[PDB]
This record gives structure tokens, C-alpha cells and sequence, in this order.
């Protein structure tokens, strides 16, 4: 049984229009046909193409299947052909069984060198049998919008203490003090979060919100996505916590606030007008 | 404060925005009164007022009645005061009633001093009548509603805006060369522009058919959230009572 | 089906019904 | 044949439609004169008139000069008569000059009898001013410009328009559900409706920016062809005079 | 009767979701695979499905090569599943060897009745060996819009003398006299035809149209698609010729028109307005 | 007479001549928002008339 170690099963997009570089290259129209061919391989190199965010979950399933069912001899790469990708997606693909994710800003030259770099490499990391463990760590919070002060602290602390996520880059905790011209519940209507990982709460005349997987150097750009008006105009003071030890300590201090100091949104998140006399 | 809204020309969307901004301020928890100063009497119809209901502040004054009894309560914190249905003879003869409505100025400043309402919105028409000039003088701040077209671009040069006013953009289509060119010229020539604008939205056209403000009709509509951003901007910039 | 579509349009918009039911 | 075009509401497109109808009527080989009865004086800008050119018929009369000397020729068959640029005092005080200008109504009676023009279009403003009613009584026929929206629907039920006047839909969009419901209801309820309408066309937004009538700016534009149809309809139905 | 005289090779769209009606029915996913199976049949019934006007040319190929090669015992039907279809396209399909074209407005029951009615028919009509002959049979004159008077007459004459077009129904010739209120050149601006083959001309105070392949019944429907306004408000009198002798006779009268009575359309960096004085 | 925070007009008196001074023309628009504004002015005579 001659070995297929020199075989290269790649998505055609990986070569950027270049011809097949050797007699070992086998190109495929999409990741599905590539996956279907790789299921009978052993020590071949498989190179997927990651072009849109919609492919992330299907790609993780394909890598996971190949890593589980075909062993550690196979070398699995993901070639990024796009820049609009979350950095947590690279860790997901590497956790499902990929040896290496090739960044979009690496030219074909660097890409080919990296394909050669993983030759002879035996997979050593552990991969679970159920992918739902790995997929649920893409969305750890599974919450979005306003949450009660007790629910906010409980939910953010459970993700904070969750063991499967690593430290560093865990998120950002922001405490915003409103300008006297506006009230807290009023400014809450301005904070409109899009991502299904970001939650807010109000209490103690402070609007605090947590952003999942946010680097501190990208906090201000994340606020521009959540506030229509500049944050400096809405709020006078800003206190930030990005490292785990400071975030968990701030959550312990936030627990020491009586429920009477907590906040709730305005009662409005066919009518019939009735006559009345004004100014009486 | 007393905030007036006036279009730079007709059809620009003053009435629909005035109703939506009033609803957005009452949603923020502010006691607001909204008064209709246009003889068209179209602001009342955004609050499920039956069209046959002719009562209004101008209708009361011309009939020798108390204008305070022409008020209507929509919610706990939103009251409205319609203009009143003029007969066909009255609307085609504006000279007969224009100079006979100056009593609203004294009553407005009394209502102003009362302290019941934290915001008083006035839907001002485009005419240069004596009454509308008087009501505009009693305002604390004003908004000049425009649409991004060649018509408003001409008017913005040949039409004097109230002092300290701010220009609001409505009916903002995306995908029009001339509109984007007029816009990019406004971005570097109009210092009175606001930091927000109201996109053209089907909700703003459907809400008046449903006789509701756009915030109550669809709170998820882009225009509804853009006007909610306008209310918060008013709280931060227009709450003072400049005397 | 044109008689049907008008009936639904009046039910959808109270302003239209207000002027047609006088 | 003097034709009056007036908007049911401001900003529906009367000025752009009269300029286009004038171009379409002179293209059909008719001698046309167009007068601008709006103080905004926007009709002149559709014919490449410099904005700094303040001359006009209303400005000539209020300055004591002759109104006949304020004419401008566009083509061998299209003559233009601008309103004139008003002073800031005259814009803010319309009553002082509002009734000093009934001479133009007598002067139009001369032209109507002169036979020099087969059509005299009048750009009428949306107000009940005296000059506007005087000019409207001279027109043999009248058009009312609307947009398919709730604002015009209400105005059509509470605002009276000249007898025999027809309704011309402008800015007809595609895809709007509430417009489809109003329009479908109009087709069975509105009896004064015209057999043709004018769609929303980027050419109508660009032609004013290019200072040309829409039939000249882009002759194959859909609105240009619909206005050309209107011009023929005027030749077929609006040719006879009023007693 | 032959062996497969009771066989029905049909497109699946023909049954409109119903199950196969008998052991004789065999369904197919598209017309090409169906045509491939139909090349072996001797007296089977073949029911194509027509869903796009783009399919007309390739369908006419399959029908033509089927009828020529496979003979007169076979029965070939075309079931319309789309209302988007001109009346001349039915003429083409029947001319290529189809026994019958099932119109789109016939319900499934009517469609099945018409499939059974064709049973026992021997194809008698003559089909040419070249398909270029049949495809040219439905080509209108490649002109559209206004034509000068003599150019109009030559085009219609050369079309009436085209031996490749069938006998009758070549089109309608309309002469329209305008209302006194509107001139011929002005009424011309309202005449806006979309189809290639619809031409018009003005001459002797008459607007004259030729509508290629238009039936005399469809005359008002086609006129409503040419003019934005009703033709009754534009033109007082109307003259119509829809048969070959009538059209060719009217053309020899049109040719007598003097060139001075021929009309032409109206004539119509930026323009600058010139100051003037009224009266 | 000009804006005193932008310019100044001098009078010669000996010879009937006026020399007008102004601050240098400096524009800090982005390299794209200035490029497209010039194209927009070239495209529409109505926009260029108010420049
Ligand atoms: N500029 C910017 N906008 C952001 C960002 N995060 C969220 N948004 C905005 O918020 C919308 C909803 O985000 P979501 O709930 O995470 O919902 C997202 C998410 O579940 C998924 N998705 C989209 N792009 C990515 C990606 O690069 N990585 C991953 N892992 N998921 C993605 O698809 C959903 C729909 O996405 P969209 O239609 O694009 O719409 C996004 C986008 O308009 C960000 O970091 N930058
Ligand atoms: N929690 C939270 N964080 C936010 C939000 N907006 C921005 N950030 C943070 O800011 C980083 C850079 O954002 P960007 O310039 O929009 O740059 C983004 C954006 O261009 C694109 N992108 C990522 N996710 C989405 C998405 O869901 N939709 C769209 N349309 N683009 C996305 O990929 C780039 C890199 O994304 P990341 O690595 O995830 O990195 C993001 C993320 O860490 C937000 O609404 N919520
Ligand atoms: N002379 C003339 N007559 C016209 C024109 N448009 C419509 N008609 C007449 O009106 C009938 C109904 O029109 P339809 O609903 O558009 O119905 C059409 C339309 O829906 C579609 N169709 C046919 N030919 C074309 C074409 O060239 N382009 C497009 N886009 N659709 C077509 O298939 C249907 C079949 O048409 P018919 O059976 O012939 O039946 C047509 C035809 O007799 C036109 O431009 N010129
Ligand atoms: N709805 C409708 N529109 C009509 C009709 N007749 C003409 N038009 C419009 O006018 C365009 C030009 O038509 P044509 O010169 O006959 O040119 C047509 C014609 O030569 C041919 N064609 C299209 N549909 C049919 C059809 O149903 N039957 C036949 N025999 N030819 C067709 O393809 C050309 C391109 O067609 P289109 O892109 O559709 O473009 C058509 C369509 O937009 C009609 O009956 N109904
Ligand atoms: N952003 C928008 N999107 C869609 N439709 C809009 C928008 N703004 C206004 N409209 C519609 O435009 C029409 C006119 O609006 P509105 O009555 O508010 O204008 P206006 O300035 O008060 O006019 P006028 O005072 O001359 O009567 C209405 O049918 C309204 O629904
Ligand atoms: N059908 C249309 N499609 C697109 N834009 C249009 C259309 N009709 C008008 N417009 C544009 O909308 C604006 C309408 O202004 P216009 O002066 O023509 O209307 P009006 O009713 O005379 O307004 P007013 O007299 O109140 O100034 C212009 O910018 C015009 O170019
Ligand atoms: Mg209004
Ligand atoms: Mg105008």
C-alpha cells in the first residue's frame, strides 16, 4: 500500500489562478467535494479555502470529521482568502483538527512555504468526539441586549470563569457615567448592540456593558458600532477593565449594590386620544 | 424647552418628523406638548384623531372659544394641540384669519412658564405669515428640515434660516449620483448640519396611513431609531432655555 | 380577485377606511 | 390656451413638470410662453438662467419698471418670464407687496388676445394669495399635481381645487405597498384622475441640477416620454377656452 | 397498430403534480432527455413542456428532427406551461411536425383529453428537410419605428412577396386620420412601438402602421401597446387591411402618393436665454 | 469691506489704488472627499454656480 504522504488535495482557490504546481496536486471546485475526496486519505495534505464567514461552521464540521475518522497522519490547512474574519474563528478551526491556518495577508509564495512546513508533522493536540463542545465556544454568552443587574453579573461571571476559554483577550468591561444633561435610562436607548455576545445593564447611575472577545485596542471602534452619537458627548467618565483579574474583581464590587439601586429600561422598551383642558 | 420644526419647503416631511420626535421624547420619559401651527391641520392625524373632529386652537380663537379646551391627551406624557379644521372659505381667504390669531403667543408663554411640559414642539408651515413669525420668535431652538435635492440646495442659499437653527436631512435615498453630490457639497459647505439624518423608509409613509407616529408604528424601523437618536441629541443640546 | 385586494387595503390602513366609510 | 399648473401640496414637482411640459409643447411645434408665479423664482433655473440674474415680471412691477421688458427667449417657440428675486424684507413681509401686482392679470389678458402663443403655462404656488387666485381665474384649464402618499390623500379630501381641474400623479415609485393600496383605491375612487402619470426618474432629479428641462436633458427618459404624452393630451383635451 | 402506439413519453411538468396516470406513461425531467428517448419510438405519444420563450428554437429543432426521422405514426404534442408565448410560435411548432399545441389556459383535464384525441392520427402534412426554412417562416421584417414613406412601402411589399412566410396572417395595415386638434407629426410622437417588425409612416395627413404577424382580432390589443392614449381620442377615422390581397392593393395606392405630401418627424455646451420684450 | 479675521484692504491715496490682502488658501479636505467634490462641481452647473 503506497503512501499518499506527497498527495495535496486543495481547493482550487488556494492557487490564485496558478496551474497545478506538481503531479501531486488535486484541485476541487469547493470545500464539500474536497472533503468528500479526503475521507479516503491517510497522510495527504488537505488545504481548504475560507472565503466567507458562512463557511466557518461547515468547515469546522469537515475538519472535525477528517481529524477524528482519519487520524493524526493527515495534515489539514485552512487558507484564508478574506480579511473580514473574527480572530476567534482561527482558534475554532485549529481546535477542530487543523494543523495551520494561513492568513489572508500571506502571498502565494508564503502560502506554499507553509504548506511545505507542515510536512511530516504528526497531530498531537486533543480533539473531542462531539463538535457541539467546540461550536458552543464560538458563542459563550448566548445573550444580547439589556439584562438585569443580577442576570448581567451572573451571565458575565459564568463566561468569565468558564474553563474552556483561555485568558487574554477575554473581553472588555466598560463603565460609562452619563453627562448630567441626560439620564441613565435615556442613554440606554442610545446603546444599540448588534453582536449576539454583547450585553448591557444599568445601575448606580452607571451604564456598564460587556463586549465578548474585544481587544482593548479595538474598544473605541466597537463603541462606534453600538452608539450612534460619539461616546464622549453622551458620557463624561469612562472606566475600562480588559484583563481577567481586573474584570472578575470589578464584578465582585458590582455585586455589592442593593437591588433598589439597580435599573430597568423605560416602560416602552390602537390608542384613542381623549379631550382635556390644558393649563389648569 | 420650546422647539420649533420648519421645513425649508413643502413636502419635506416636517409633520411626520414632528410627531415622531414628540413620541420619542415621551418614550424617553419627558412631558411633551406638540402643537400644530399649520393651517393644513395634518399633525392631528398622526395621533388617531378622527378626521371629522374640527376642534383646534385656531378654530377656538376664531369662534371666540377657549383654546385651552382644544387640547388632547395621547399618553401620560404626550399632549397635542391641533390647529382646527378651517372651512373652504376660510382656507381660501387666509387674510380673514391670519391677523386674528396673535392671542396664542401670550398663551404659549404662559404654558411655557407653567412647567408642566419639559418640551413644546411646534409644527411650523412654510408661509411667512405674521403668526408663524411670532411663534418662531417664541421658540428656544429650531430645526430646518431639508431633503437632499436641487430644490433645497437653491433655497438654502436664497432663503434666510432662523438664527442658531440646525438643519435636518430627511428622505435620504442611497444610490443616487446627484443626491450624493449635493450631500458631499453640503458636508463641506453647511456648518449647521446635524450629525444624523433620517433615511427614506417605508414606515414613514405607512405610519400616517395608520394614523400613528413612526416610533409607535414600527419601533424597529431605521427611521424610528434615527429619530430616537434625534430626541437624545435634543436632550443633550437643546434642553437649555435661551432667553 | 380585485374586489378582494381593495377590501384588505381598507382593513390595513385606517386612514383609507375613514374616508371610504363616510 | 392658458394652462395653470398648481400643486395640491408643496414640493410635489410642479416647477419641474411645467418646465418639462413647456419644452414638450414647443417640441410638438406650438408657440409657448411660461410665467413663474411663485416667489421662490425656481422656474428660471430650469432654463440656465444665472442665479444672480434678479430680473423678473414681479420684480419689474414692484420696482416701477415695465413687466414686458423682463422676458427671456429660450427657443424660437419657447418664451420665459421669471418671477424675480425678492429682497429679504419682501420675503419676510409678503403682505406689503402681495396686492400691488394685479397689473399682470390685465397684461395676460392682452397676451391671451395677442395670439402670439398657443399655450401660456403658469407655475402656480401652493397658497391662497390674491395674485394666485387672480391668475387662476385667467387660466382656461387647470392641473393639480400630487404624489401618491397619505399627505395628498388627506389633502384631496379636505382641500378644494378649481372646477374641471385634473389630477396629475408625479413621483410614482415602484415597490411601495402603501402606495399600491392608495393608488389602486384612487383608480376606482378618484374620477378626476388623468390617464397618464409620471414615474420617479433620476432624470427629474438631475435636470434641475443641470439647469435644463427634462425633455432636453434626457429626451429618452421615461418621465420625458410621459410628460410628452401629457403635452399631447393637453392638445387633445385642453384646447378649448373658458367662455 | 404498432407496439408502442399506447406509450406516452411526457415531460413531468405536463402532469402538474399528479402521479403517473398509467403504466404507459413514462416521465422525464426535461425535454432534451425526453427527446433522446423519443428517437427510438415508432408510434408513441410525445408530450413536450414549454416553459420559456427561449426554448422555442431548440424545441422546434427536436420536433423537426423527430418528425423527419421517425415518420408519420408518431404523435408529438407541445403543452404550454407559460402564458408568455406569441401566437406565431404555435404556427412554427405545428409546422415542424407537432400534431397539436396544448394552450396554456387549458386545464389538466383538457390537456389529457387532447393527448388522447391525437391517438390514431397519421401525420399527413409536409415538413421540409432544412430547418432554416421553418425558422425563417417566423421572421418579421427587421425594422422598427418610423420609416420614410417609400421605405415603408418597400418594406411591406417585400414582406408580402416573401415566399418563405406562410399564406395568411402576415400582419395588419392600419391608416389613421388624426383628430382636428392634433397634427400628424404630433400624433406620431404618441406612436411608440416596442416590437421589431412594427413600422409606421406619415403621409397625406395619415398615420400608417404595419404590425408584423398581427391578427385582425389582436389589432386593438396591439394598438393599446403602441399608443399611451386610446386611439379613439387620437384618430377620428380608421382604415384596416389584414389580408394579403387587401394589403398589396392598398400599397399600390400608397405608392401613388406624391413626395411633397410625405411627412417626417418633428426636428427636436448648453443653451443660453436671450433677453427680449413681449408684444 | 472684507472679513477682518480673513483679510484687509489697503488704500494708496497717492495713486488711486487698493491692494487687498488675505490669508493663504488652505484646504484640509481628505484626498478623496476633495477629489469627488471637484468632479461633482464639474458635473452639475447648479452646484458650480454657488462655488
Ligand atoms: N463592522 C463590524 N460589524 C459587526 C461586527 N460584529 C457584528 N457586526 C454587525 O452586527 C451584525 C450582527 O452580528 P452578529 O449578531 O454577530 O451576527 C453575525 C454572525 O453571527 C455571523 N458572522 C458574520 N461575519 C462573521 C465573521 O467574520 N465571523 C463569525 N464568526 N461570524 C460572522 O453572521 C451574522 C450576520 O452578520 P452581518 O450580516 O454582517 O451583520 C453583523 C454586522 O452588521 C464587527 O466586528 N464589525
Ligand atoms: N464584541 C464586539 N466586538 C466588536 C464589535 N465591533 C468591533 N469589535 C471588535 O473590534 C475588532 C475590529 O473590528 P472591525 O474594524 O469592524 O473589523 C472586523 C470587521 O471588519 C470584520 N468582522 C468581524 N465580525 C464581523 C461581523 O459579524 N460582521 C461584519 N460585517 N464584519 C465583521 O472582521 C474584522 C475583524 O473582526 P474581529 O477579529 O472579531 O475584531 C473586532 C472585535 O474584536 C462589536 O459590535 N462587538
Ligand atoms: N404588437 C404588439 N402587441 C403586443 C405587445 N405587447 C403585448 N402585445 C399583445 O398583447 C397581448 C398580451 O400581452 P402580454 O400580457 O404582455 O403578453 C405577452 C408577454 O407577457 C410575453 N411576451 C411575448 N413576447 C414578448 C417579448 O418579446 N418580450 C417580453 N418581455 N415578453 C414577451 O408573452 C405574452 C404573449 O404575447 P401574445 O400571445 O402575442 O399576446 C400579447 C400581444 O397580442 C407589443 O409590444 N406589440
Ligand atoms: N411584455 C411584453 N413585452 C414585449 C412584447 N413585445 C415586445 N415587448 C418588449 O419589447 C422588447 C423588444 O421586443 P422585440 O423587438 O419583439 O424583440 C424580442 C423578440 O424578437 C424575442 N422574443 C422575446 N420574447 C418572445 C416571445 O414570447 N416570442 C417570440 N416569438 N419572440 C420573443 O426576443 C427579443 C427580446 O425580447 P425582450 O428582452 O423581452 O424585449 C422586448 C420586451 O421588453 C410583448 O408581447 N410583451
Ligand atoms: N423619511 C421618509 N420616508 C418615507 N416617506 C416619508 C418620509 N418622510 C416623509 N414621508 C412622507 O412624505 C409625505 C409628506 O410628509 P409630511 O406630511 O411630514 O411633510 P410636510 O413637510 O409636513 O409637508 P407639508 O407641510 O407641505 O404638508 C407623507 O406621506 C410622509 O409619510
Ligand atoms: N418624478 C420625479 N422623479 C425624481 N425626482 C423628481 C420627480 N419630480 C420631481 N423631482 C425632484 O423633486 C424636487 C421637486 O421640486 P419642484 O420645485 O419641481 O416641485 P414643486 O412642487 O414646484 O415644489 P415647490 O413649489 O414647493 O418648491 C426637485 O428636486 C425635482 O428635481
Ligand atoms: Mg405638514
Ligand atoms: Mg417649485
Amino acid at each position: 500500500p503506497r503512501s499518499d504522504e506527497k498527495r495535496i488535495l486543495s481547493n482550487v482557490a488556494v492557487l490564485e489562478g496558478a496551474p497545478p504546481l506538481s503531479e501531486h496536486w488535486q484541485l476541487f471546485n469547493n470545500n464539500e467535494v474536497l472533503f468528500n475526496e479526503a475521507r479516503t486519505a491517510q497522510a495527504a495534505t488537505v488545504v481548504f479555502s475560507l472565503q466567507q464567514n458562512a463557511q466557518i461552521e461547515p468547515l469546522a464540521r469537515s475538519i472535525h470529521t477528517l481529524r477524528r475518522q482519519r487520524g493524526s497522519a493527515m495534515k489539514i490547512l485552512v487558507r484564508e482568502n478574506t480579511a473580514s474574519l473574527r480572530a476567534t474563528d482561527e482558534r475554532l478551526l485549529l481546535a477542530c483538527g487543523a494543523n495551520m491556518v494561513i492568513p489572508w495577508n500571506a502571498p502565494l509564495s508564503r502560502c506554499l512555504t507553509m504548506i511545505e512546513s507542515v510536512q511530516g508533522q504528526k497531530f498531537s493536540r486533543y480533539v473531542p468526539e462531539d463538535i457541539t463542545t467546540l461550536l458552543s465556544m464560538t458563542q459563550p454568552l448566548k445573550l444580547r441586549g439589556f439584562q438585569k443587574w443580577d442576570v448581567f453579573c451572573n451571565a458575565v461571571n459564568n463566561m468569565m470563569n468558564n474553563p474552556l476559554l483561555p485568558a487574554h483577550g477575554k473581553g472588555v468591561l466598560v463603565a460609562l457615567r452619563p453627562v448630567p444633561g441626560i439620564r441613565v435610562e435615556q442613554a440606554l436607548t442610545l446603546c444599540r448592540p448588534n453582536r449576539t455576545g454583547d450585553i448591557m445593564t444599568i445601575g448606580g447611575n452607571r451604564l456598564v456593558l460587556f463586549l465578548s472577545f474585544c481587544r482593548i485596542n479595538d474598544l473605541d471602534t466597537a463603541l462606534n458600532h453600538i452608539f450612534p452619537l460619539p461616546t464622549g458627548d453622551i458620557f463624561s467618565n469612562r472606566m475600562v477593565w480588559f484583563e481577567d483579574d481586573q474584570i472578575s474583581a470589578e464584578l465582585v464590587q458590582m455585586r455589592l449594590l442593593a437591588p433598589e439601586q439597580w435599573g430597568m429600561p423605560l416602560p416602552l422598551t390602537r390608542r384613542i386620544p381623549e379631550p382635556m383642558r390644558l393649563l389648569d | 424647552a420650546v422647539l420649533g420644526l420648519q421645513g425649508v419647503r413643502g413636502g419635506v416631511g416636517t409633520t411626520t418628523i414632528t410627531a415622531a420626535l414628540a413620541w420619542s421624547l415621551q418614550m424617553l420619559g419627558e412631558n411633551v406638548l406638540v402643537v400644530d401651527a399649520c393651517p393644513d391641520n395634518l399633525l392631528r392625524l398622526s395621533f388617531n384623531v378622527d378626521f371629522t373632529h374640527r376642534q383646534g386652537w385656531a378654530r377656538a380663537m376664531l369662534d371666540g372659544q377657549d383654546w385651552r379646551d382644544a387640547g388632547l391627551r395621547y399618553t401620560s406624557q404626550l399632549d397635542l394641540l391641533p390647529f382646527g379644521q378651517l372651512s373652504i372659505e376660510e382656507q381660501e381667504n387666509p387674510q380673514h384669519w391670519q391677523t386674528r390669531l396673535s392671542d396664542i403667543c401670550s398663551g404659549l408663554q404662559q404654558l411655557k412658564a407653567s412647567g408642566r411640559y419639559q418640551w413644546i414642539l411646534i409644527d411650523l408651515p412654510r408661509d411667512a405669515s405674521q403668526i408663524t413669525h411670532q411663534l418662531l420668535s417664541l421658540c428656544d431652538h429650531s430645526l430646518a428640515i431639508v431633503n437632499v435635492d436641487a430644490n433645497c440646495h437653491i433655497e438654502l442659499h436664497q432663503q434666510a434660516l432662523p438664527d442658531g437653527a440646525h438643519i435636518l436631512i430627511n428622505n435620504f435615498r442611497i444610490g443616487s449620483q446627484v443626491q450624493d453630490d449635493i450631500y458631499q457639497l453640503w458636508l463641506q459647505s453647511q456648518r449647521r448640519l446635524l450629525p444624523m439624518l433620517i433615511h427614506r423608509d417605508e414606515a414613514m409613509a405607512e405610519c400616517l396611513a395608520a394614523k400613528q407616529p413612526v416610533g409607535e408604528y414600527r419601533s424597529d424601523a431605521l427611521a424610528a431609531e434615527e429619530i430616537l437618536t434625534l430626541a437624545n441629541w435634543c436632550l443633550l443640546n437643546y434642553s437649555g432655555l435661551k432667553t | 380577485s380585485q374586489r378582494e385586494q381593495l377590501a384588505a387595503a381598507l382593513k390595513r390602513w385606517p386612514l383609507l377606511a375613514e374616508f371610504a366609510q363616510q
